[PDB]
RNA sequence: AGAGGUGAAAUUCUUAGAUUUUCUGGAGACGAACAACUGCGAAAGCAUUUGUCUAAAAUACUUCCAUUAAUCAAGAACGAAAGUUAAGGGAGUGAAGACGAUCAGAUACCGUCGUAAUCUUAACCAUAAACUAUGCCGACUAGGUGUUGGAUGAAAGUGCUUCCUUCAGUACCUUAUGAGAAAUCAAAGUCUUUGGGUUCU
RNA sequence: AUCCGACUGUUUAAUUAAAACAUAGCAUUGUGAAAAGCCACAACUGGUAUUAACACAAUGUGAUUUCUGCCCAGUGCUUUG
């Protein structure tokens, strides 16, 4: 029955809005602390509502809350996705698509997967219907993707990796470094899965929220 | 034996016995949840 | 008899082709013989579409589309008129 | 492949060159300073190979652990018995040393 | 709740249309803490028309009334079509539900298709030779 | 000359026990009475002495193995897993 | 407070909380979209990533040998699905079987359950519209449009693409003082102007 | 040629040696342990056990071949609160 109280949700300072909604929960009862019901929830937000621009209307962001001050949750970063219709609009008949995945560890001892995707291009002076590639070229391209992901992700940090995800720099680097094998159209990071977190440390988490 | 006797060599009583039966009486299938051929 | 040069499908230089399943009746059909239709449709029609526009935040909204990629068997396809029966000379007219 | 290269080089030694296989032969050759190269099989017993490699270190000769067995090494030569160690005292037209 | 002036309260509506019935389920934006569920088959008695547009319209109106009474004013939409090994297109009630919700008085946030498609394909019902009519 | 068409080893059991049981016995006892490679000395002279002990006739090393063969696939797989790591 | 399912319904599950949403673990099979009148293999067949073995073309060649070849009774290797034996595994589908409907009847088509089987390892069986319903090797005879893999020669380049020529696969279109009973065929043509070699029926 | 039991084996010392019992093969049931399964003891304590699911304990059928259909209403056993 509705005897429930509302709380506020807040995002870390990488983004721009910092207050993206409210949630409900039932009042506390004997050995029902009402905060063991809130922590660990997962929230999925579009990221065009997180940064207030319609260009990034794909790229949903997963946020998970860990620490609760009196009426607020603080809801740090958890994952990524790509809004299916965008994926479906990128697949046409006459081309070939490349795909790869890898495992990586940051300097904070987080573990992730990254799941890239790519397609081929036209080189307009060709006047031929199809743009297929040979298997050996596909193998070379995939190896390049794996190596570039590993370097870029294991190099720096979790927060800097997240800041790197927003403008899609990894795709630019992969596309530039593979031009000599075969021209490639739009290259994206399709999905990030967080695989293991080191340990909850409240000072760091509240540092994310100034 | 509880199965002894008769003119035709049959048991004559259900052969699945309960967990609580005394020592001289627990002699068939002991507290069986199921009987017959297994099918999985 | 022998009413088609290709035998009703497009297979050459191969022994076996794996089958798929009809979207309407569940039947098994080899992949090179089913008729493939790829449809890009809208969530709602044009009248209910402009009701969603004026009840929407963001002041400039584009409804998403749907992608289906249906496949059919011969019987379940020509009963629904995706494909018709033609005359002898017209049977050879492709694209 | 290194195994194929060493197998090819051994046949040249067998056709042109001077060698003898067996443990007593190898110790006799290293003792007198006549050895150019020893080759021991991976299967060779533990206390045999230590003596082989100590004589070689004193006598300044190379060792080259073979990649095969008692049977593989004897089949590398044209022989129908197992070897487990041999010594080349005269490399022939081959370049097995370099 | 206690909203400030000029800022809205959002929920998530999960629409489910499956050629046999039509669900309308509204939670908060975490998935937990469900709020309303009318399911369409609670508005007729015929055991058919459960997937008709009229039943979906009535369900949507009931959802909107309860939502307004609770304090929610905006809605995100996630659309589903029962698509496991079964059919991949939504049923006849989805459009009626969407239009009734849009004309109800709520504000519509975002629209998404979330039908559970497999890359995997366990075997499908009614083995080869299909369903014969 | 060839003294037997089918039964081979199991001709000592005469006509008893049924034909399929004798077939399984033959399959097992072909493995049980064979000679195996001794990886320590290189000769093929390893023979079973008891239900789980194998001894080489030349170098006299004793190895613990299977019941009817010197090795079993389940142990081969585990050992290969560990060595790969 | 209903859910499933159907032309309409029943059987079935459900306040002891079904159906529905969200998260965390385990299990077995499968490998969508890309994907084509495209690739490989003697046929049966072969589609997630990486490594290690292992063969096979095709092209290039002023390399070596010098007739070592073609087809093959007997004989040998492999051989979809189902089926048999043993040990595992066992989600989904589901010969048998049991129910609920329609029907004059319905041991069926529709629906709810569901056993063997389907998957793995070690052995059997030797069959399919196992079909291009067209045996294998060699010679000759016509134009065009493509496409998969090499090589040669020339131009727009941020040693890469476009074009030309040529070899090897592979389709399609037009037309045959060529052929057929015709359908049709680039071989199913070069057959009363009848004989290049050879196995099977 | 027919019946029974597959075979070697065992039995009513002193009226019954068999088609009876045993047997390999097949199937079912219980149990992850010193607070467990089955069994002994008045109590203290013991057997299996110098054991550990390819193990110990409790039943039925009775080599190989080919098979093992329908019924959970009754009586038993067993699962949830
Ligand atoms: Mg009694
Ligand atoms: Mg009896
Ligand atoms: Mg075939
Ligand atoms: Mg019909
Ligand atoms: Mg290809
Ligand atoms: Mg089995
Ligand atoms: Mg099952
Ligand atoms: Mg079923
Ligand atoms: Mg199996
Ligand atoms: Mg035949
Ligand atoms: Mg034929
Ligand atoms: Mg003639
Ligand atoms: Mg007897
Ligand atoms: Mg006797
Ligand atoms: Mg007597
Ligand atoms: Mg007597
Ligand atoms: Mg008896
Ligand atoms: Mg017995
Ligand atoms: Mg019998
Ligand atoms: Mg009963
Ligand atoms: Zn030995």
């Amino acid at each position: 029955f509705t005897k429930k109280e509302w709380y506020d949700l807040k995002a870390p300072k990488m983004f721009l809005v910092r207050n993206f909604g409210k949630t409900l929960v039932t009042k506390t009862i004997g050995k029902k602390l009402a905060t063991d019901s809130l922590k660990g929830r997962i929230y999925e937000v579009n990221l065009a509502d997180l940064n207030n621009d319609e260009d990034q209307a794909h790229k949903k962001i997963k946020l998970s809350c860990d620490h609760i001050i009196n009426r607020d949750c603080y809801t740090d970063f958890c994952g990524l996705s790509i809004t299916r219709d965008k994926l479906c609009s990128l697949i046409r008949k006459g081309y070939t698509l490349i795909e790869g995945h890898t495992d990586v560890k940051t300097l904070d001892n987080y573990h992730l997967r990254m799941f890239c995707i790519a397609f081929t291009k036209k080189r307009q002076n060709q006047t031929k219907s199809t743009c297929y590639a040979q298997t050996s070229q596909i193998k070379k391209i995939r190896k390049k993707m794996v190596d570039i992901m590993t370097a870029e992700a294991s190099k720096v940090l979790l927060k800097d990796l997240v800041k790197k995800f927003i403008p899609e720099s990894i795709g630019k680097e992969i596309e530039k470094q593979c031009k000599k094998i075969y021209p490639l159209q739009n290259v994206l990071i399709r999905k990030v899965k967080i695989l293991k977190r080191p340990k909850l440390d409240i000072s760091k988490l509240m540092e994310l929220h100034t | 034996h509880p199965h002894g006797g008769g003119n035709h060599q049959h048991i004559g009583h259900p052969s699945t016995v309960s967990r609580s039966a005394p020592a001289g009486q627990k002699v068939g299938l002991i507290a069986a949840r199921r009987t017959g051929l297994l099918r999985g | 008899p022998k009413k088609r040069r290709n035998g009703g499908r497009s297979k050459h230089n191969r022994g076996h082709v794996n089958p798929l399943r009809c979207s309407n009746c569940g039947r098994c059909v080899p992949k090179d013989k089913a008729i493939k239709r790829f449809n890009i449709r809208n969530i709602v029609d044009t009248s209910a579409q402009r009701d969603i526009k004026e009840a929407s935040v963001y002041s400039t909204f584009q409804l998403p589309k749907l992608y289906i990629k249906q496949c059919y068997c011969v019987s379940c396809a020509i009963h629904s008129r995706f494909v018709r029966v033609r005359s002898r000379e017209q049977r050879r007219v492709r694209k | 492949s290194a195994g194929d290269n060493i197998n090819a080089k051994l046949q040249l030694v067998m056709k042109s060159g001077k060698y003898q296989f067996g443990r007593k032969s190898c110790l006799k050759a290293l003792r007198t300073g006549k050895g150019k190269l020893v080759i021991v099989s991976s299967n060779c017993p533990s206390i045999q190979r230590s003596v082989i490699e100590y004589y070689a270190m004193l006598s300044k000769c190379g060792v080259h652990d073979y990649h095969g067995d008692n049977n593989d090494l004897g089949t590398a030569c044209g022989k129908l018995f197992r070897i487990s160690c041999l010594v080349i005292t005269d490399v022939g037209d081959s370049d097995i040393i370099k | 709740p206690q909203p400030k002036e000029g800022e809205l309260v959002f929920g998530v509506a999960h629409i489910f249309a499956s050629f046999n019935d039509t669900f309308i389920h509204v939670t908060d934006l975490s998935g937990r803490e469900t709020l309303v569920r009318i399911t369409g088959g609670m508005k007729v008695k015929a055991d058919r028309d459960e997937s008709s547009p009229y039943a979906a319209m009535m369900a949507a109106q009931d959802v909107a009334a309860r939502l307004k009474e609770l304090g929610v004013t905006a809605i995100h939409i996630k659309l589903r079509a029962s698509g496991g090994t079964k059919s991949k297109t939504p049923g006849p009630g989805a459009q009626s539900a969407l239009r009734a919700l849009a004309r109800s008085g709520l504000k519509i946030g975002r629209i998404e298709d979330v039908t559970p498609i497999p890359t995997d394909s366990t075997r499908k019902k009614s083995g080869r030779r299909g369903r014969r009519l | 000359s060839r003294r037997t068409k089918k039964v081979g080893l199991t001709g000592k059991y005469g006509t008893r026990y049924g034909s399929s049981l004798r077939k399984q016995i033959k399959k097992i006892e072909l493995m049980q009475h064979a000679k195996y490679l001794c990886t320590f000395c290189g000769k093929t002279a390893t023979k079973r002495t008891c239900v789980g002990i194998w001894k080489c006739k030349k170098c006299k090393r004793k190895v613990c193995g299977g019941a009817w063969s010197l090795t079993t696939p389940a142990a081969v797989a585990a050992k290969s897993t560990i060595i790969r790591l």
